[PDB]
């Protein structure tokens, strides 16, 4: 992350969709190298579902210039999160700020 | 024989190099030339890079 | 916040913002929008 | 023009300055050198400026 | 984890004062440390005796002026200042002058003690412009160890300062001039190590190489404190022997290829149940494991 | 003239055929194999001709004189 | 503001600091300014160019 | 003709990387010239142990995710890079690590042989996220000096690997940060009298007086082409 910025960074990094942004808030049940599992929280949780949301991490794509895509999970293990917090770093992202 | 030679790199074609490059003019040219002072003969160092 | 909570960028702006910066791609999203969706009269795109 | 292109620029012209420039209490002032081998010895060895 | 050392390919005499040294291939980075320490050293700490003090009489001090000389008495410290002595006896050696007549004095004409002598008798201190003027002054000489100024020294000088007196810089050490340089040298394929190109210029009492040699003596001595059947007893069953040659062979008894290495060829076909497929596969093996049996 | 050619230039008195009685001269080191002159000093064929013309041993008279000598003592 | 979290973090606060020579050990005359700037790597590499 | 010889005569360990060593006495203006030749010897060219292959199983190339774990192969691979580690008798020794459960494996876990001591037990190499997850790696530790990348390791070594034998960069040099400074020693009757303190940060692997011995024999050995001839 640039120790000199502005604070568009992180609107930048969220709003590319280059990173994996949580669609409904809750606690992470199980981190991996290429999959984010969260539990939902009961309140948002449908009346219908089990409330567990999968996130599969896209490691090493290509890009259109030929360089790296991946995806490093930037959460731990039993972590608590909520409905728009960044689960994992992009290519040039830093815990959701970019980082060029 | 020769083709595996240089193709492999050994010392003895990097000694050859040497002595084939040495008083060898090369011209260097950067576009556009505007003028004649953008093609210019130097004599060239080999090095690393 | 959660991931803000982590690591706070120190602000040296001194002046209130009023209106958040919006979505960054609702130019491409919502003209797509309008060409795809179903509209009954206020004629949009494949209708 | 007749004039030349090879004239230093900017970081020789820079040092250049920097090395003819003159101060008026730098170090070791009013000194009486025997030749420019001594002055870049008293500079070298820190005696002067 | 041993290193790389110079060989020496040049000494190249510009003169008997001045010299040019080359040492290739040294490792990446030690050039500007040899040529560095080696140039502090002979620039600020290296001993030799040069003119620190003279005494001309009928001179008050240096803005004053003695006549019959077309140079003034700065040219005069100036000259005397160039003067490069030798002093093997002593620490303190006081020498004199005195010549009269129409004509330059030179360092021939310096009335000269037993131990300490000229390397540049032609060496011109001064003009005369009348024949009755003539110089009269004493000359004092003292050992020490590199450039140190005479306005320092009389800075640090506080005492009865007598007449006659007239400070002059100490070039102590022999050399001149030293200025290496650092260029880019190459072992059979790397370009990384270095060629170190010494240009000393020293004055005279010394040659270059011993003024770096003693330099470099003076570094040693500084530092010197801190200075300093192998597979035959192996098993066989991982010798990619199969579920039926496996226990043909142990039906021979054998655990080892120390165990197999005495069977005679004869053995090898009176021991039961080893047949032709069992002894090409006992065979080839012992060909890929190198091993020879008869 | 490893570095500079302007000796040899004012030894001649123009570049054009300076550079045209140097090909010839080291055509004749690299094709015919005649003698350089000058000492080597492990050098190319063209620097040794260049050599030779800034020491003033070849010029373009003195190169057809020779080959004419050389067509005499043969033909 | 600058010059007042130069402060706090017990810097210079003209913002230039006294470097030394790398190889000589020497000192430079002057007071140089060093910091944090923030470098891109662009994707005109000479493995691509040569 | 009267110079003086310096003596080591303190090694003010601050903690287990930081050393301060003084060097004491030194003539007029050998301060510097030590201190510098004595930074440029020691942040340059200094042996000491790193890390140089790892092969993890299950994984064919640094640019592949494992289950279980929570970082990348290239990640592992990093962390495995800034492994500082002390190898006493041999030249070259290959470690294992095995380790099971949730929890992040740190090097503590790495089983040590006799003659190899790692400095900084709690260094953290991997995360485990899984209950049934586990990972068995073989490092190579090997022992040199400056800095050799892989790629050049590949243009210098001439047998093929098997698939599965991770390269990693090799930084073997234990020094990090050097600083010399040159105050007036305090001798009765000298008033010119220096002494040099080397403010040295290490990572652990080496000793300081161990370090200025071998640089110094280093300078010496360098100087004798000086002073034999010419």
């Amino acid at each position: 992350k640039p120790l000199v910025g502005t604070g568009m960074e992180r609107a930048v990094a969220v709003d590319s969709g280059v990173t994996a942004v949580a669609k409904r808030g809750g606690v992470v049940q199980y981190v991996d190298a290429s999959r984010i599992v969260i539990k939902v929280n009961e309140d948002e949780m449908y009346p219908g579902e089990a409330g567990i949301d999968i996130y599969n991490l896209t490691k090493y794509t290509r890009s259109n210039q030929n360089t790296c895509i991946n995806q490093m999970p930037c959460v731990s293990l039993g972590e608590p999160v909520e409905r728009g917090d960044v689960l994992a770093d992009g290519p040039s992202t830093d815990l959701g700020e970019l980082a060029l | 024989a020769a083709k595996k030679m240089v193709e492999r790199e050994e010392a003895v074609v990097w000694d050859i190099l040497d002595e084939v490059i040495r008083e060898h003019p090369v011209l260097l040219n950067r576009a556009p030339t505007l003028h004649r002072l953008g093609i210019q003969a130097f004599e060239p160092v080999l090095i690393e890079g | 916040s959660y991931t803000e909570k982590k690591r706070i960028r120190k602000d040296f702006g001194k002046r209130p913002q009023v209106l958040d910066v919006p979505y960054l791609l609702s130019i491409q999203l919502d003209s797509f929008q309008k060409f795809i969706e179903q509209d009954p009269e206020g004629q949009y795109g494949l209708e | 023009n007749g004039e030349p292109i090879i004239v230093p620029s900017q970081d020789v012209v820079l040092g250049l300055y920097y090395m003819t420039r003159d101060c008026v209490n730098a170090k070791g002032e009013g000194m009486v050198l025997t030749g420019p081998k001594e002055a870049e010895r008293l500079y070298r060895s820190g005696l002067a400026s | 984890t041993e290193f790389l050392k110079p060989r020496l390919v040049d000494i190249e005499q510009v003169s008997s004062t001045h010299a040019k040294v080359t040492l290739e291939p040294l490792e990446r980075g030690f050039g500007h440390t040899l040529g560095n320490a080696l140039r502090r050293i002979l620039l600020s700490s290296m001993p030799g005796c040069a003119v620190t003090e003279v005494e001309i009489d009928g001179v008050l001090h240096e803005y004053s002026t003695k006549e019959g000389v077309q140079e003034d008495i700065l040219e005069i410290l100036l000259n005397l200042k160039g003067l490069a002595v030798r002093v093997q006896g002593k620490d303190e050696v006081i020498l004199t002058l005195n010549k009269s007549g129409i004509g330059p004095v030179t360092a021939a004409d310096i009335t000269h003690d037993g131990d300490v002598e000229i390397v540049k008798p032609q060496h011109v201190i001064c003009h005369l412009t009348d024949e009755n003027a003539s110089i009269s002054m004493r000359i004092k000489v003292q050992r020490g160890r590199g450039y140190v100024p005479a306005s320092t020294r009389i800075h640090s000088e506080e005492d009865e300062r007598p007449i006659g007196r007239l400070l002059v810089d100490a070039c102590y050490s022999p050399v001149e001039r030293i200025a290496y340089n650092v260029e880019a040298a190459r072992v059979e394929q790397r370009t990384d190590l270095d060629k170190l190109v010494i240009e000393m210029e020293t004055n005279g009492t010394i040659d270059p190489e011993e003024a770096i040699r003693r330099a470099a003596t003076i570094l040693a001595e500084q530092l010197e404190a801190f200075v300093d059947d192998p597979i035959l007893l192996r098993p066989v069953d991982d010798l990619e022997l199969t579920v039926r040659s496996a226990n043909c062979l142990k039906a021979e008894a054998i655990h080892y290829i120390g165990d197999l290495v005495q069977r005679t060829e004869v053995e090898l076909l009176k021991t039961p149940n080893l047949g032709k497929k069992s002894l090409t596969e006992i065979k080839d093996v012992l060909a890929s494991r190198g091993l020879s049996l008869g | 003239a490893r570095v500079t050619v302007q000796d040899a230039v004012e030894k001649i008195g123009n570049r054009f055929d300076l550079v045209l009685v140097a090909a010839r001269r080291a055509r004749q080191m690299q094709v015919g194999g005649k003698d350089p002159l000058v000492p080597e000093e492990n050098d190319k064929t063209t620097v040794i001709a260049l050599r030779e013309i800034e020491e003033g041993l070849i010029n373009n008279q003195i190169l057809d004189v020779r080959e004419r000598q050389e067509q005499q003592e043969q033909e | 503001e600058i010059k007042e979290l130069l402060k706090l973090g017990d810097l210079p606060t003209s913002g230039q600091i006294r470097l030394y020579d790398g190889r000589t050990g020497e000192q430079f005359e002057r007071p140089v300014t060093v910091g944090y700037m923030y470098m891109l790597k662009l994707n005109h590499l000479v493995d691509d160019k040569m």
